[PDB]
RNA sequence: AUAUAUUUAAUUUUUAUAAUUAAUAAUAAUUAAUAUAAGUACGCAAGGAUUGAUUAUUGAAAAAAGAAAGAAGAAUAUAAUUUA
């Protein structure tokens, strides 16, 4: 017959972004952080996208009975500094098998290391038009 | 459950020995008429039967020697007096959270869990309302993010004069059972939850004002329909009914969310103590400063939360020692992580 | 499962059904001069009536020795409350009883409780001497009234001991415990009993229904709705016939008997006069009575 | 005594039927103090197979308990229905003459 | 792979029916048994150069097999590996919502429409219901449980990612 | 409410005790007209208030419908004024003054 | 908390009345013993059910129910253990 | 106005009066100087054997209007450290684990030297309830 | 403080088997109590021993009317307990063991019902008990052999020389506490025993209530059944050559004695002889149930 | 479930899925449940006290909430017992035949219990084995002496007949030789058929014979009272041969067979 | 392939505070397959048990009292990030 999809109710109603100030959200942000890296879980980390762009990286996935293991050359980072948030983009390729990955850090069955936080932008933009050329090739033998 | 039929409650179906009222003194036989003339005539009013009186004189014997085989059957005298936890009675009131954020964390398993952090200001039990003083109907309300007095409504810093609590920014209700209640102006810390612990949450989403039939619903607005005449299904005669009007509940376009949305049975993460944050594995829809309110879960898969095999709650509420300092006591110090569990 | 076949609540007969199956039954509406229904809803017939229709009926041929116990037994209140002018009844009803049928245990048992009541343990004495010199071995019944006679007398518990001893002795009385424990228990009995007189005997409460047709004459006192506690005359006299003819029957109670007795597969369902109310019958007139010459006074209660 | 027809004794002095200077318009009557409904009676079978029944706003919402069910729900329940159905089979046509008694 | 939970009544419904017995545990079959291409075909038409004239007979025997391992795959609700094939994204999907549009089945289709109706009398019966159930916080968490399309290139396109592992590690 | 549970469930004897509060209290309980909660929302006599005396079940009149406010003392103050039956001597009569 | 033998292994659940003793020696089933002689198991499910409308009249003692004397006082037969209206 | 709702609208106020004519008894009571809680009579009679030879405990509880008025006005003690440190068990352990290994049998296959005490598969998969006497998880 | 420590004696029993120290200590030694009808009586006695501890490791009371301890031609199980001396600190296990009778069910269970259902007298059973005393390598806390040579000399039994005098004692007690000390001895007894059943089997021999058929047994235990579970018996006690003592009692053996054999050649743990003993048998109802108590594919 | 919910799971499942409607008191019932604690019946009037009626129908309550203290009232006391009076324990068990007297014999057993006119050691059994018996058991039984009279049967058809049949199963009882313990007198002239039966202690009993009872009536009489008297033997102390399996009992399961292999 | 009436979807803008009353049995007929249940009864053999818990959808269900012509942002997500 009817009903009501909205509710005026003030306890619903009423915010906090006023009082969000007392809060030291950021410094939880890095208290988590630290706990992680005292953990083990992660390694802090500080470079810049330019300089990371570009650096060939290993990844091990631990895994029963053999941890796979992955060598690949970091695509973007999409955090300069150590964080919860995170995220490296790595690309991968096998015999006749490319791959592109999103590593998040701070996973503890999964261990990822630059070799070197120097990287190349000629090797990046090598591997880059690889990928860019074998998506293409996927694409126009798919459709 | 099991159906039991009240029919069936005669002292040839009691587990233990069936005790009549008779009057101020329990007895093991019915109550004899005191006007004889009352005796139905095939009423046989028994004062001694010798099988009865053995029955109940060997069980209170082996009752009272063996307290160790017969330890189950105390629960038929001296039962748990009121005022103690109870695992099937007692319901402890919730707090009320504020969404502070968003992260995610992993287990030990390798699971990654995208978590949403809530945080919990200053509880304080603020008032007591019971309706007419009913069985049941007795509710607890709990008020948070104290606030100055030039911020509130005429009115409602009235009502937090008249309580005497500091003036809070919401007050929530819990109902719950007498034997749960907290004084007035009692401080609610967050350690009054267990990280595992279920919890039901009460928000509201976020507006998105008046949305078309189609985002609304999915691709279930697309198609609604619903037919409740009678159709033939074998050509033997005619007849039927003609679909009128438009029956209510049909799908259409109007408010999108900014609604009380409840989520039931989210297990909580971890809890820090030092800051009043919990954390949930749920993504929530609400927005950032959205008063939640949690609560505590009655039972899952017929089974209750509280129980000796998982572990005993903070009854009535959580109450720190008094050598604690959370203030000199350190932020990675306050971390309590729930035992791990996949979901997959 | 839950939508019940048969239903004892609520009730499915009205008010004026009672007073139809009441005069459809048979039953006829006495005075309380004569008798009325208690508080159990049972037919109590005042010892007045009852020594009438002993005095109309002691010539007829259907009067019988259990007859004159019954009329005895009506008369026992009486007794209790005056033992003067009421044993001069019971002792008329032991001098036709005397004349037509003679010395029996019924009878001698009979009006040893009446002098048991009307405190007199010289007569009980008397008449257990009589039984024992004419041959009738004292029954039970007999050192029961013993028993009780001296306990309303206020005889010792030692003097009560010696005959429950004799009892025990001759063997009326079997006892299954210690002789201790069963004088006891004999005692215990007896002393919840009490007396008319005692205040704390159930003999003691004196509150009586007092009225004319039993308040619920669909009444149970057995199990289903087919053993009612008012029936019929003609299934009454079914029922006194076959008391006698399968006397049998009655001695064992055997578990094939008593779980053939559970109704639980029993037909109820409404018959026409469920639905039509109990066939109207006449009742019995009373034209021929004469006028109540004290119809303004009241009458007293029975005992 | 049975449901209808101490619905119908009772109807006739709620809605004031019993006085000589009824009249219609003015609604005026006594107030009837009903006890025991608890222990009301009706004859066999009815509890079980007379049925009452209505109609909510949503479709296919045609309700039907029994006696039984309403009894075991609120014994006053069967009671107020009957009353309902004696007034309204005098007074239907105004609100007020038919929710007012 | 075990069959999905109102599917499986299904089953056990229609076959009560058509028999006139209770089901047998063994006939239902809750666990869908699926077969994988033969490890000598993949590298048979590897092999087999594109003259060859075998290579059609061998081509046209995968390419049934490669659908009946379709029509098995839809009949369970098991979290699986999907791959989408326009941007190469790999993310785990139930097999019976996704393939639902390339299988082609009409009982799927008349199953949809009854869960639709199904839906519209819960619906109907309690305005309100929907407020509850069906919420932009209830509808994003159930179009994430069932992925019917890529959450990068939003394309309902999918494959077997164990298929195609099995295809590729052989050919 | 307060002067409820001062004066019924945690001292009940005040009132016995002192004849002149149970008037006192009685003559307020009347100026305030407490068994009408009606009165307090309505604005004009003309059309009289519900707010108190009615409620439903969709969510309307809820804080403010079935107030309990002065029944329990006026029930407390009638048990008293009826104790002088049970007690055969007039000890709140005995007490005041005519 | 810590597994429980009394939670591993099931007991019977019978009514008190029907009960023999209370000893941890009859706490078992009955059809144990002859089981238990036969030197086999016996899983014999839904044994009886009670009834639709389960009935007992009162059971007295073994010498009571058929020894009792037939004394009676005003109205009211009266025994050493049991009382009882009288026509 | 429907005709339940009707109903209920006209009836409540009467509920509610009747509750209180009910509570004026009790009142009469703490009105002659002599102030005493209801007293409810103690059930002793509420673990039965069903029909079907099963057990079934009803649960009665009752309230103390002192200790309600205690707990509203006392603090609660100090909550137990081990109570509020010991995190609460996600998963519920069964009510009997069938280990299908025993180290006791020489011969582990041997099907009849395996020890009594070891629970069954059949309590393992029945056995989801607390047993006959203990009513409690 | 009493009640607590009762309750301790009492979840004494609720404790698990896994986690019950039963391998702690090297030197172990098997004896056998003897055979009794309800055990719980020698395990009442074994508990009020002064010493012992009264608080044990791990208890388990035996119940024969239980469904799930019920002794069946194909084993339920062996119950288990274990106690600690007080003074020597040695182990105790005590088993009662359920799989040593070798006769078969009925054929129709009803009849067999109907034959001993109003029956007033019940045959005894013959359930035995083994106890296990298990102690590390001590050489001045048994005194010396000399002394357990002393002891068994005097008592007709034997013992280890490294046994704890403590544990020994406790034993002696308890068996004497029961009266069943002629019953107890140790392999060098249970040999004589058997060569005592074997002259018994030999000799002719009475008759019983009545002669035991496939469709209704005799319960009372035969010469041929106490043999086959003598010879489980000695299989328990690790006899050295237990299985040259089979493979010689083999061909003169009957099929209640051939079936005691089998369990017995299963306890002992090579599968060689038992396949040959399974395969020798002629096919029947005793074949059918030794095929089905070990598991195979 | 609105307003308060209890933990307890599914507490009002049966009721459906509503907490309303709790303030009523008088449901639907059958008998023994609801307000039928007024009206009488036989059964309920003893194995129900009429305080504990209750809510009938699906309405049966799982969990039960009341206001106020509550009053634990004390546990019955035994009656008949002698303070400070040690009373003997019968420790019950599987172990000992059901069939035994000694398994319902009294548990619990004081001294004030005891007969001593009898002449027993101990008090006699409270509770009688249940059974339909056909046939006589005349192991513990001495003789019996069956007297009746063959001058007339127009007059005692059904109880001549009845005697008759009861000598002829006394006859066919379970005993090695019953033609040595029982015996028939013919008397010419008798008032009617009687029945002594004499037991191994002497007792002498009669079974009471009367019109409509039959002759399996007289054989559970007789081994009512025989039971009765073995339970005495035992407590006086004199043994008693145990019943066990005989030829009798062969003979027995050839009629079991019989009807087993029939249906 | 015409703007309508009934009927529906919403809204009437912080209301400190849900629902003892309309959703009159049930959101699935209080489920429920599944590894482990069992290389096991039943079957000469071949083969083949009843069965209910952790893996799943199982919480089944309506938030109606306070002063109103800005953008409900002083707008670049801070309740003023210093400010002449
Ligand atoms: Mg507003
Ligand atoms: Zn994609």
């Amino acid at each position: 017959g009817y009903t009501r999809e909205r509710t005026n109710r003030h306890f619903f109603v009423a915010r906090a972004n006023a009082f969000f100030s007392r809060l030291p959200i950021a410094r939880v942000q890095r208290s988590l952080a630290m706990e992680a890296v005292r953990e083990g879980r992660m390694r802090p980390w500080k470079y810049t996208k330019e300089q990371i762009l570009g650096a060939p990286v290993t990844c091990n996935f631990e895994y029963n009975p053999r941890p796979v293991r992955l060598i690949g050359t970091v695509m973007d980072a999409h955090t300069e500094e150590t964080s919860i948030k995170g995220g490296l983009k790595v690309y991968a390729r096998n015999e006749e098998t490319n791959m592109m990955l999103w590593i998040p850090p701070g996973n503890p069955k999964l261990r990822h290391e630059v070799t070197s936080t120097k990287g190349s932008f000629q090797h990046y933009l090598d591997e880059r038009d690889k990928w860019d050329e074998a998506w293409i090739t996927g694409r126009a033998r798919m459709k | 459950p099991s159906l039991m039929r009240e029919k069936d409650r005669d002292m040839y179906h009691c587990y233990y020995p069936y005790l009549f009222d008779h009057g101020d003194k329990m007895s093991l036989y019915p109550k004899i008429p005191e006007n004889p003339r009352e005796w139905q005539p095939e009423q046989l009013q028994t004062t001694y039967d010798a099988i009865r009186e053995d029955k109940y004189d060997a069980f209170i014997r082996l009752r009272e020697k063996f307290p160790e085989l017969y330890q189950d059957t105390r629960a038929w005298d001296n039962p748990p007096p009121f005022g103690e936890f109870n695992m099937f009675y007692s319901v402890r009131f919730g707090m009320v959270g504020v969404k502070a954020f968003t992260c995610k964390d992993y287990d030990e398993l390798g699971n990654q869990f995208d978590c949403t952090a809530f945080w919990f200001p200053d509880n304080q039990v603020v008032k007591h309302s019971t309706r007419n003083g009913e069985v049941g109907t007795d509710k607890v309300y709990v008020g948070a993010m104290n606030v100055p007095v030039e911020f509130h409504k005429p009115h409602v810093a009235a009502f937090y004069k008249a309580a005497g609590v500091p003036v809070k920014h919401v007050c929530a209700g819990f109902p719950i059972t007498p034997d749960a209640y907290a004084p007035v102006g009692t401080k609610l810390d967050v350690r009054h939850f267990k990280p595992g612990q279920e919890v039901t949450i009460t928000f509201q989403n976020t507006d998105y004002g008046f949305r078309g039939v189609m985002f609304r619903h999915g691709f279930d607005g697309g198609y609604v329909w619903l037919g409740d005449s009678r159709w033939q299904r074998r050509p033997g005669a005619m007849g039927t009914e003609g679909q009128k009007r438009i029956y209510p509940g049909h799908r259409m376009a109007g408010q999108t969310g900014a609604a009380a949305e409840t989520y039931q049975g989210v297990p909580v993460w971890r809890i820090d103590y030092k800051n009043s944050l919990i954390y949930l594995p749920t993504l929530l829809d609400a927005d950032v400063g959205t008063y939640v309110r949690f609560s505590d879960t009655i039972n899952t898969k017929g089974l209750t939360l509280w129980n000796e095999h998982r572990g005993l709650p903070a009854f009535p509420t959580f109450i720190p020692p008094e050598d604690e300092d959370l203030s000199k006591l350190a932020t990675d110090e306050c971390q309590l992580k729930s035992p791990p569990l996949y979901m997959y | 499962q839950f939508v019940p076949l048969h239903l004892a609540f609520p009730r499915r007969h009205p008010n004026s059904w009672q007073e139809r199956q009441f005069h459809l039954l048979g039953y006829v509406k006495w005075p309380k001069e004569i008798g009325f229904y208690n508080a159990g809803d049972n037919f109590e017939l005042t010892p007045q009536a009852a020594y009438r229709i002993y005095k109309q009926n002691c010539d007829e041929t259907f009067w019988t020795r259990l007859h004159n116990e019954k009329t005895i037994i009506h008369l026992l209140p009486l007794v209790e409350q005056d033992p003067g002018t009421n044993m001069v009844l019971v002792d008329d009803i032991f001098r036709h009883h005397l004349k037509r049928f003679g010395a029996d245990h019924y009878i001698y048992n009979a009006v040893m409780q009446a002098a048991a009541f009307a405190k007199d343990f010289p007569r009980c004495e008397q008449l257990l001497a009589e039984m024992r010199g004419l041959g009738l071995e004292p029954n039970a019944q007999s050192y029961v009234n013993m028993m009780l006679g001296a306990r309303l007398t206020g005889k010792p518990r030692d003097q009560a001991e010696a005959f429950f001893r004799e009892g025990i002795k001759t063997g009326a009385i079997s006892a299954v415990m210690r002789l201790d424990t069963e004088f006891q228990m004999w005692m215990n009995q007896l002393e919840r009993l009490g007396s008319f007189k005692a205040k704390v005997g159930y003999l003691s409460v004196n509150e009586e229904g007092a009225s004319p047709m039993p308040r619920d004459m669909w009444a149970l006192w057995g199990w289903h709705r087919t053993e009612a506690k008012f029936i019929s005359r003609k299934q009454m006299i079914s029922e006194q016939v076959q008391n006698r003819v399968r006397s049998g029957k009655e001695l064992v109670g055997t578990v094939y008997q008593k779980a053939r007795r559970q109704p639980w597969a029993k037909y109820n369902g409404m018959f026409p006069y469920d639905y039509n109310g109990p066939a109207r019958r006449p009742a019995a007139s009373f034209v021929d009575a004469p006028t109540p010459t004290h119809n303004a006074e009241v009458c007293g209660t029975a005992y | 005594e049975q449901l209808p027809r101490v619905a119908a004794v009772a109807a006739q002095y709620i809605t004031g039927q019993h006085r000589p200077d009824f009249t219609p318009g003015m609604i005026t009557g006594d107030h009837v103090v009903i006890v025991n409904i608890k222990d009301v009676v009706m004859v066999g079978d009815q509890w079980i197979r007379v049925p009452i029944t209505w109609q909510t706003a949503y479709p296919g919402g045609k309700y039907r308990i029994r006696l039984t069910d309403m009894y075991e729900r609120d014994p006053c329940m069967l009671m107020w229905w009957f009353l309902k159905d004696e007034v309204n089979r005098h007074f239907v046509r105004k609100l007020k003459t038919r929710i007012a008694p | 792979l075990r069959k999905d939970s109102k599917w499986l009544l299904e089953e056990r419904r229609a076959f009560r029916q058509s028999h006139q017995r209770a089901p047998t545990t063994k006939e239902v079959s809750p666990h869908v048994d699926v077969a994988l291409a033969p490890v000598g075909a993949l590298k048979l038409s590897k092999y087999l150069s594109p003259c060859s004239a075998s290579r059609e007979v061998v081509e046209h025997s995968l390419l049934l097999h490669r659908t009946v391992t379709k029509s098995k795959l839809v009949q369970s609700s098991e979290k699986t590996l999907f791959r989408c094939l326009r941007c190469f994204h790999v993310y785990a999907a139930r097999p019976r919502t996704l393939l639902r549009g390339e299988v082609a089945q009409s009982w799927l289709e008349y199953e949809a429409e009854a869960e639709k109706e199904e839906r519209a009398r819960q619906l109907a019966r309690r305005p309100h219901l929907r407020k509850k159930k069906y919420s932009i916080g209830r509808q994003r968490a159930s179009l994430a449980n069932d992925p019917r399309c890529c959450p990068l290139c939003r394309s309902t396109k999918a494959q077997w990612m164990m298929e195609y592992v099995h295809h590729h590690t052989h050919g | 409410d307060a002067t409820t549970i001062a004066l019924v469930r945690e001292q009940p004897w005040r009132l016995s005790a002192s004849p002149a509060l149970f008037i006192q209290v009685l003559q307020f309980m009347a100026l305030i007209k407490v068994f009408e909660p009606n009165k307090w929302f309505t604005f004009s006599d003309h059309a009289p208030s519900n707010r108190a005396d009615y409620r439903h079940a969709i969510g309307v009149n809820h804080s403010t419908a079935f107030w309990g406010t002065g029944e329990e003392l006026y029930d407390f103050m009638v048990e008293l004024l009826r104790v002088e039956d049970d007690g055969r001597i007039p000890t709140m009569l005995d007490l005041c003054t005519r | 908390l810590s597994v429980r033998t009394e939670d591993f292994f099931s007991k019977e659940a019978i009514s008190h009345a029907r009960r023999v003793s209370w000893a941890p020696h009859t706490t078992e089933k009955k059809q144990g013993a002859f089981a238990k002689l036969a030197r086999s198991n016996f899983g014999d499910p839904l044994p009886s059910s009670f009834a639709q409308e389960p009935y007992f009249e009162e059971e007295i003692e073994a010498h009571r129910k058929h020894h009792r004397p037939d004394v009676y006082i005003y109205k009211y037969n009266v025994s050493p253990t049991h009382f009882s209206l009288r026509e | 106005d429907s005709f339940k709702e009707h109903y209920h609208r006209v009836h409540l106020p009467r509920r509610l009066a009747l509750q209180r004519y009910a509570r004026q008894q009790s009142l009469r009571n703490a009105a002659k100087g002599n102030v005493k809680a209801e007293e409810v009579p103690y059930k002793y009679n509420r673990w039965w054997v069903n029909e079907e030879h099963e057990f079934v405990h009803q649960y009665a509880f009752v309230e103390d209007p002192e200790v309600t008025k205690a707990k509203r006005e006392t603090l609660p003690p100090v909550t137990r450290e081990n109570i509020w440190k010991e995190p609460q068990q996600t998963f519920f352990l069964p009510f009997a684990p069938y280990v299908r290994v025993v180290d006791y049998p020489k011969d582990p296959d041997a099907k009849f030297l395996k020890p009594v005490n070891i629970p069954r598969w059949k309590d393992y998969m029945q056995r989801t309830k607390p047993v006959i006497p203990r009513t409690w998880y | 403080e009493g009640d607590i420590l009762r309750y301790m004696a009492y979840d004494a029993r609720n404790a698990q088997f896994a986690f019950a120290p039963i391998r702690e200590f090297p030197n172990q030694q098997e004896f056998f109590l003897g055979e009794h009808d309800d055990p719980e009586k020698l395990m009442e006695h074994v508990d009020l021993c002064p010493l012992l501890f009264a608080i044990p490791h791990m208890r388990t009371v035996v119940d024969l009317h239980a469904e799930h301890m019920i002794p069946t031609i194909a084993g339920p199980g062996v119950a288990t307990s274990l106690y600690r001396c007080i003074y020597s600190k040695a182990l105790l296990f005590v088993q009662v063991h359920l799989s040593s009778e070798v006769k078969l069910p009925p054929q129709d269970p009803e009849a067999f019902k109907f034959m001993w259902k109003d029956s007033q007298v019940l045959p005894k059973m013959r359930i035995p008990v083994f106890v296990r005393v298990v102690w590390p390598t001590n050489e001045r806390m048994s005194g010396g052999g000399g002394l357990l040579r002393r002891f068994n000399r005097l008592f007709g039994t034997e013992f280890a020389s490294d046994i704890p005098v403590d544990a020994a004692m406790a034993l002696l007690y308890v068996m004497q506490w029961s009266g069943h000390i002629k019953d107890f001895l140790g392999v060098r007894g249970m040999r004589q025993r058997l060569a005592d059943l074997l002259l018994a089997s030999q000799q002719p021999e009475p008759t019983k209530l009545y002669p035991g058929t496939r469709e209704i047994p005799n319960p009372e235990y035969t010469v041929a059944e106490r043999l086959g579970m003598h010879v489980q018996y000695l299989a328990q006690l690790h006899d050295p050559d237990i299985s040259l003592t089979i493979q010689r009692l083999l061909p003169v053996a009957s099929a209640p004695v051939r079936m005691g054999c089998a369990k017995a050649a299963l306890i002992a743990g090579d599968r060689e002889l038992f396949r040959h003993i399974v395969s020798s048998e002629p096919p029947g109802r005793m074949q059918t149930y030794m095929t089905k108590l070990v598991r195979k594919r | 479930l609105k307003g308060l919910v209890y933990p307890l799971p599914y507490y009002a499942m049966w009721r459906g899925n509503h907490n309303k409607y709790t303030y009523n008191k008088s449901t639907v019932c059958l008998w023994g449940e609801g307000d039928t604690r007024s009206m009488y019946h036989q059964h309920y009037a003893h194995a129900k006290c009429p305080t504990d009626y209750g809510r009938g129908g699906r309405e049966f309550e799982y969990l039960t909430v009341k206001r106020g203290k509550m009053l634990q009232k004390p546990l019955p006391r035994v009656q008949y017992v002698a303070e400070g009076s040690k009373p003997v324990w019968l420790f019950k068990s599987w172990h000992t035949p059901l069939s035994s007297p000694s398994m319902w014999e009294r548990e619990v057993q004081y001294a004030e219990h005891t007969p001593e006119h009898i002449g027993a050691k101990r008090p006699l059994a409270v509770v009688a084995p249940r059974t339909m018996h056909r046939y006589l058991f005349l192991m513990h039984m001495e003789k019996v002496t069956i007297t009746v009279s063959p001058l007339l049967f127009g007059y005692g058809h059904t109880i001549q007949k009845a005697v008759l049949d009861f000598y002829r199963r006394a006859i066919s009882a379970r005993s090695p030789f019953p033609k040595d313990k029982v015996f028939l007198f013919y008397a010419i002239d008798h008032i009617t058929p009687r029945i002594e039966v004499t037991w191994l202690d002497g007792t002498s009993y009669v079974p009471p014979v009367l019109e409509g009872a039959s002759s399996q009536d007289l054989i559970q009489m007789v081994m009512e009272e025989a039971w009765l008297a073995a339970d005495r033997m035992a407590a006086e102390g004199r043994v008693l041969n145990p019943l066990a399996i005989d030829d009798y009992k062969w003979d027995q399961l050839v009629v079991f067979k019989k009807v087993r292999d029939k249906e």
